[PDB]
Order: structure tokens, then C-alpha cells, then sequence
């Protein structure tokens, strides 16, 4: 299992199954790592903070205090930072970011309206959407999309660089360039949003200024890439499967399709921990220093959670699906993005556009954020 | 792999 290799990056699914079936906690010997396909064992790890954890400090690395974020923190760390954040989103009218989402997701599918050719729902749709959307709610003005998308797939090809080494470089100067965006953003952003919000909260809880500006980099750049890359995962399924669109179209019926566009289309392939402390996981003893990448995409896929997993099936239960993690470090953003998803299909249907592949989805190499490079669609 | 911005 090559993790890059065009025929996995086409269509990685069929391999996280071949996985799965042999055993849902692999060796991956040259990626020094576990490699967890199961949905148990992954459920298992995301939750458990004491044996397993995202701050590489508690087996003994080396981490400098600049580099600390909400992300990559534990208990007691991860508790001041996660609430600061939560606290600031929780300050954030619902009503008006509604309106926002909304407004954002009809402008671009009006632009695409009268279109005679070829028209790519990537660039053209996913991309500006996410990055209005995320500015939106930070309440700063948007960067330059093309620009921004550079700097934020260098960081997104990043998370890579287990595999590809020279992917890291390019990464770490990409994350001080959003940093001095966030920093810049801090001085200078109005009372209105989240920077605003998290500035106020900050002051009063005592966290790390780097903390604070490292996870409103982590806000910024997971809220932009996760909405761009669910959107067009999501646009890929409806242009090659309209009639998802074309169901009851209530609030309830809407909130059972959304979670099953994001179980599937979820971007998140790999999520990671360390073993802090010995502990069974599936079938495997995993020690204390190992590695484990829970992929959590292929958890979503388990047949035994997930009968008939590849398919949308609008009668599960609620609440299995991983793509937003689980435990302390779940998604903070992920009632954001159903929200926002929710307001991208009614958008769909008030347009009443058909929109028809034009050639194939075209996937870009990055293995552990899923992305479209391509969506080529005619509108009619 | 890691899923870290
Ligand atoms: C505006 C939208 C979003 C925002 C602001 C956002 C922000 C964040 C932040 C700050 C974290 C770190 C939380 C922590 O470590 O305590 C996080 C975690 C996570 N996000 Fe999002 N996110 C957004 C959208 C999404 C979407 C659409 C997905 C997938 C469909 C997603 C998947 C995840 C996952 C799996 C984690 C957990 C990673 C882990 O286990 O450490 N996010 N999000
Ligand atoms: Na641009
Ligand atoms: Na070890
Ligand atoms: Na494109």
C-alpha cells in the first residue's frame, strides 16, 4: 500500500478495505507506524487521551514552546486553548453566520449559471466558497484565493512528509506565512468575529500568545481546506449522482443525507497519535513510542458499523460517523460545516442547475487531506 | 501522516 501512487490516489477505498480485511491494525514497517482501519480500534484511539495523545512531549520529544497549538496539545495543556476557541465560536450569532453561509454559497452557484462550456467546481466553487466562508466567520477580509490556495496546499502536502521528505520544507515556511496573517489579523481585526472574539477571551484565561496565534493559523487553514475539500468531494458524488437532490428536502431528510455525504466524502484520511502508555488495540499489543494513523475514512467504510458502507443510506443511526473525530480533540468547527453543507445543497436545489461531468474527477496527490485537483462539470 | 495545519 503506497499511499501515493496515482492508482491509490484515484480511488484509495478499495485498498483501506483490502487492509481492513487482513487486519484492522496493520505494521507498516517503513512508516514506522500502525496503520487502523477498523471503526472500533479507531474509535477506541481517537477517544483515549491517557494512552494515546497528540502532544509528542509526553514520550520525550522535543517540541519548543513556539510551536505548541490546540492540535498538537494534551490534558492539561489542550483544556485552556479548547475552551478559549469554543468559548469565542459559542460568542458568534448563529442567525448572521447563517445568513453568511447562505448568501456566499448562492453568489457562486449564480456565477456559474449561463456558463455554455467546461466549468471547474474546484477552483470555480469548493475553494472561493471555503475561503469567503472561513474569512466570514473570522470576520477579516479574504486574502487572494489564488494565493492563499498556494501557501495552504504547501501545508496541506505537508502532512505527507512521513512519506515524502521533502514535503516539510515547503510546510514549515507556508505556516509561518499564515502565521503572520494570523498575527496581523490579531492587531487589526474588528470586534466583530472570532479573531475578535478569541482576543478578548485570551486576555482574560492566560494561554501562550504563540498557542493562541498557532491555533488561529490551525482555525484559519483547517476551516478553509475542510470545507473546500468536503465540498468538492461532496460536489463529485452529486454531479455523478443528481438524484441525492432530488429527495424529500425537509430539515430531517437534510440532516440524514449531510451525514452521510460527510461519513463518505469526509476529506480527513489520516488522523494520528502516539502511544503514551501500552495498550491493546484490535488484534496488536501497541507500546508506549509507537505511531499509530488511524484512517479514519476507512473507519467510516467498516461494514459492520456501516452495512452497505460505500453507499448513502438515509436510515442509519446518527452520530457513529469519525469524520470529525472523536474525544477532546473532536472537530470544534463541526457543527460550522453542517451548517454550512446544509446551506450548499439548498442553494443547489434553488438554482435549479443540472450540472453534468465534463470528464473525470481528477484527485491531487495528498493522502492524508483528500482533495480534488479537478471537477469538470457543464452547466445547463 | 499527520492531519495538522
Ligand atoms: C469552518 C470549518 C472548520 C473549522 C473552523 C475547523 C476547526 C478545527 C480545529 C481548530 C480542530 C482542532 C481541535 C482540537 O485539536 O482540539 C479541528 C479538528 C478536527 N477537524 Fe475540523 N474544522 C472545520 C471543518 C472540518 C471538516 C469539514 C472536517 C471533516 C469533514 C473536519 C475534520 C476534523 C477532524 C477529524 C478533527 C480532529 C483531529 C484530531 O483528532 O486531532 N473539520 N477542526
Ligand atoms: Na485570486
Ligand atoms: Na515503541
Ligand atoms: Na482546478
Amino acid at each position: 500500500y503506497d499511499p501515493l501512487a496515482p492508482s491509490v490516489i484515484a480511488d484509495p477505498y478499495p485498498f483501506y478495505r483490502k487492509l481492513r480485511e487482513t487486519n484492522t491494525v496493520h505494521w507498516h514497517e517503513f512508516l514506522d507506524s500502525w496503520v487502523v482501519t477498523g471503526y472500533a480500534e479507531c474509535r477506541q484511539v481517537l477517544g483515549d487521551t491517557t494512552n494515546f495523545g497528540s502532544d509528542f512531549r509526553r514520550i520525550d520529544v522535543e517540541i519548543p514552546d513556539t510551536q505548541l497549538s490546540v492540535q498538537s496539545l494534551d490534558p492539561p495543556e489542550h483544556g485552556a486553548i479548547r475552551h478559549l476557541l469554543v468559548s469565542a465560536l459559542h460568542e458568534q450569532p448563529l442567525s448572521t453566520v447563517r445568513q453568511q453561509f447562505a448568501a456566499i454559497a448562492a453568489q457562486h452557484l449564480a456565477e456559474l449559471s449561463g456558463q455554455p462550456g467546461t466549468v471547474d467546481l474546484v477552483s470555480r466553487f469548493a475553494r472561493p466558497v471555503a475561503l469567503r466562508t472561513i474569512t466570514a466567520f473570522l470576520g477579516v477580509p479574504p486574502p487572494d484565493g489564488a494565493g492563499f490556495e498556494q501557501w495552504s496546499n504547501a501545508i496541506v502536502r505537508s502532512m505527507d512528509a512521513g512519506i515524502e521528505p521533502a514535503r516539510a520544507e515547503p510546510g514549515n515556511q507556508a505556516r509561518a506565512e499564515l502565521s503572520r496573517l494570523v498575527t496581523h489579523w490579531l492587531a487589526e481585526a474588528d470586534e466583530r468575529g472570532f479573531v475578535g472574539a478569541a482576543r478578548r477571551a485570551a486576555r482574560a484565561q492566560d494561554v501562550p500568545a504563540a498557542v493562541l496565534a498557532n491555533s488561529l493559523r490551525a482555525v484559519l487553514h483547517a476551516g478553509y481546506e475542510s470545507v473546500s475539500r468536503l465540498l468538492g468531494g461532496v460536489l463529485a458524488r452529486l454531479v455523478r449522482h443528481p438524484e441525492l437532490l432530488a429527495g424529500p428536502a425537509t430539515r430531517d431528510a437534510d440532516e440524514a443525507l449531510v451525514d452521510e455525504l460527510i461519513r463518505l466524502d469526509g476529506p480527513v484520511q489520516a488522523d494520528a497519535r502516539v502511544c503514551v502508555r501500552d495498550q491493546p488495540v484490535g488484534a496488536q499489543l501497541v507500546r508506549r513510542g509507537d505511531v499509530l494513523v488511524l484512517f479514519i475514512a476507512a473507519a467510516n467504510r467498516d461494514p459492520a458499523v456501516f452495512p452497505d458502507p460505500d453507499a448513502v443510506r438515509l436510515t442509519r443511526r446518527r452520530g457513529l460517523h469519525l469524520a470529525f473525530g472523536r474525544g477532546a480533540h473532536a472537530c470544534l468547527g463541526a457543527g460550522l460545516a453542517t451548517l454550512q453543507l446544509r446551506e450548499v445543497l439548498g442553494a443547489l436545489r434553488a438554482g435549479g442547475l443540472r450540472l453534468a461531468p465534463a470528464g473525470p474527477a481528477a484527485y491531487e496527490p495528498t493522502a492524508t487531506l483528500r482533495g480534488l485537483a479537478e471537477l469538470p462539470v457543464s452547466v445547463r | 501522516m499527520r492531519y495538522l495545519h
